[PDB]
């Protein structure tokens, strides 16, 4: 999820936008 | 900002800026 993909791992935009509405 | 480990608020934030009037699911369990 998120936070194996942003807070474990390095963040990126275009991860960040799949989880906006 | 986006490009670097985003944990807790500095994740929400981050969603929050990105996101903008779309808004965002934050789901750190799933």
């Amino acid at each position: 999820g998120i936070v194996e993909q942003c807070c474990t791992s390095i963040c990126s935009l275009y991860q960040l936008e799949n989880y906006c509405n | 900002f986006v490009n670097q480990h985003l944990c807790g608020s500095h994740l929400v934030e981050a969603l929050y800026l990105v996101c903008g009037e779309r808004g965002f699911f934050y789901t750190p369990k799933a």
